[PDB]
């Protein structure tokens, strides 16, 4: 039979003289002494010297990942569980590395074709990790497992939004499985993003508060602002939106707990209240900086289009896609819970507006007014009511 | 500096972990630490000595190999000034196929081969290099071409026979981006 590498058990020597005792397969001195350093992003320009000074850094983290990467199951398991260094090294990776959507400069081939090595053995590394059964005789109790993986800290929630960010767009089915094998394993992740989603929309505010819309005595609107404040303000709001909208797309589980904590009314009146000033500083001031003020605008509205694209991957998630499948006709309380969404963002009028553009709202009533056999006008008119109104305010 | 710029998890980390962020206080501490400990970190390289020399003999008549061993010992004692006698007998060995296969393609010593030689075994004598280029090339002038393809062949297939997990996943490199959208239009 294959017993589980938790629960096996190797002979190993004692201190003592010529004394064999037998002990459990993971241990600390079963694990190898490789050094793992820290990773550091490249300069933003071709620099020589700094370049060589990225490139010696890189190289060690490259050559100590292949090897992890040659490693066993049995001694892989004992160096991620045992070595601080190893999980401290591809926590600085994720953290550091510069996302495409980033201001991104070419530079010398080298360090591309070092960046992809480190990418790719760093997403195998990762996917190892969340594979509790690498092969027939290779595997690890689930119980056990999501004890290891959450409490080596080898997966935070940042550092699953991070994957996902970063491995998304193309290796999407397969970080799918990762995600929801460690989240089905060790459910308190969950808990964890709970725990994380106060300190999530209190980076909006900070936003808000920062460009004075709303303790921060009156700071200056982004008319009058300093230009590369305001800078950091969308590249931190886009940052944000991309991250988030990337780990709902992986992960769409999570809506639910987003939701918990009011999120699609929070990010409608974020919508509201910062949109519309950004949108005006951006372009009055466009001539101050022909090309700066040309990507902000591209970023501002990628956040916005990834905001609208979280609304609705959530609102599918808890509303939609539950009246869809499993029509055993009790469903008024998932279309009460759209009609309470809508109706506590009606007076969200650019929101409206630009959501309904994006995600027609008449399309999604039609499917609630479908799916229940006795749903009358009177439940959603005043919902489309409000999206007319929003359109009729602007000219098209 | 890409170390500032403002990302949603580098908050999170910064909430929950101001322990960690300075944690990281670190810099040539970090790095030397781990060039005290790189010497036998590296097992080997595409191929080792005892390839090296077994190709060598396969392929070259006896009439030259008499002078290719003069030309690899040449070789072993740069490895053996670059190394050091410590390590021993086949760590002195295995640097000097790594020297052999760090020139078997150059006939010069350039910065890309002095700081490969460094990052593997620290800082070393340059005149050494040079003496192992020199014996790498005369050997190599002895190969014919077809000979010389069959060795980066050889190269080529044992660094590619090595197995590592995931290695035949398929995966992808299209990270996410920008959504094109439109430039603010001409304003007035």
């Amino acid at each position: 039979p294959a017993l589980p590498l938790d629960q096996l058990q190797i002979t190993h020597k004692d201190p003592k003289t010529g004394k064999l005792r037998t002990s459990p397969a993971l241990h600390p001195e079963q694990k190898a002494d490789r050094y793992f350093v820290l990773y550091k992003p490249p300069p933003k320009d071709n620099i020589p010297a700094l370049v060589e000074e990225y490139l010696e850094r890189a190289t060690f983290v490259a050559n100590d990942l292949d090897w992890l990467l040659a490693l066993p199951h049995d001694k892989f398991w004992c160096q991620v569980i045992f070595d601080e260094t190893l999980q401290k090294c591809l926590d600085s990776y994720l953290r550091y590395v510069p996302r495409k959507f980033d201001e991104g400069v070419a530079s010398a081939p080298e360090v591309v074709d070092m960046q992809k090595r480190l990418h790719r053995s760093v997403f195998l590394t990762f996917l190892r990790m969340s594979t509790h059964k690498e092969s027939k005789d290779h595997f690890i109790s689930p119980s056990a497992f999501g004890e290891i993986l959450y409490n080596n800290f080898l997966f935070d929630i940042p550092k699953i939004l991070d994957l996902c960010v970063l491995f998304g767009k193309g290796n999407s089915p397969l970080l799918q499985k990762m995600i929801g094998n460690i989240f089905t394993q060790q459910p308190s992740y969950y808990s964890d993003l709970d725990e994380t989603l106060p300190t999530i929309l209190q980076v909006f505010s900070n936003i808000l508060q920062h460009c004075g819309l709303q303790e921060e005595r009156g700071r200056l609107t982004p008319s009058d602002m300093p230009l590369l404040e305001l800078k950091d303000i969308v590249l931190y709001l886009c940052d944000t939106c991309t991250t988030l909208w990337a780990f709902l797309d992986i992960f769409p589980l999570a809506c639910q707990t987003f939701q918990k904590h009011d999120f699609c009314y929070r990010l409608a009146s974020f919508y509201e209240a910062a949109i519309p000033e950004m949108e005006s500083a951006i372009k009055k001031r466009r001539l101050e900086d022909s090309k700066l003020l040309g990507d902000l605008w591209q970023r501002l509205s990628h956040s916005r289009k990834k905001l609208m694209e979280i609304f609705h991957i959530i609102l599918n998630q808890i509303c939609l896609l539950p009246i869809l499948e499993s029509s055993c006709d009790n469903i008024q309380g998932f279309i009460e819970e759209f009609l309470q969404i809508f109706s506590s963002l009606l007076q969200e009028k650019r929101f409206l507006r630009d959501y309904d553009a994006l995600f027609p709202v008449a399309e999604d009533i039609s499917l609630l007014q479908q799916a229940s056999s006795v749903l009358d006008e009177t439940r959603t008119a005043y919902i489309l009511q409000a999206v007319e109104s929003a359109w009729e305010g602007v000219d098209r | 500096e890409f170390m500032a710029l403002p990302r949603l998890t580098g908050a999170l980390r910064s909430f929950s972990n101001v322990t960690k962020q300075d944690n990281y206080n670190e810099e040539v501490a970090d790095l030397k630490i781990k060039r005290s400990k790189l010497h036998e970190q590296v097992l080997d390289l595409g191929l080792t000595w005892k390839k090296i020399i077994k190709f060598l003999n396969e392929k070259l008549e006896k009439s030259k190999m008499q002078s290719i061993n003069e030309d690899l010992k040449d070789i072993l004692h740069a490895a053996k000034q670059i190394v050091g006698t410590d390590n021993g007998r086949e760590a002195i060995e295995s640097g000097a196929a790594f020297l052999f296969m760090t020139f078997h393609l150059k006939d010069s010593v350039g910065h890309k081969e002095t700081k490969a030689i460094k990052q593997m075994f620290g800082p070393f004598p340059s005149s050494s290099a040079t003496a192992a280029c020199n014996a790498t090339n005369r050997i190599i002038s002895h190969f014919s071409q077809d000979d010389l393809t069959a060795l980066v062949q050889m190269t080529e297939k044992e660094h590619g026979d090595r197995v590592f997990f995931g290695k035949n996943l398929a995966f992808s490199f299209d990270m996410h981006d920008l959504d094109h959208f439109d430039e603010l239009p001409i304003n007035g």
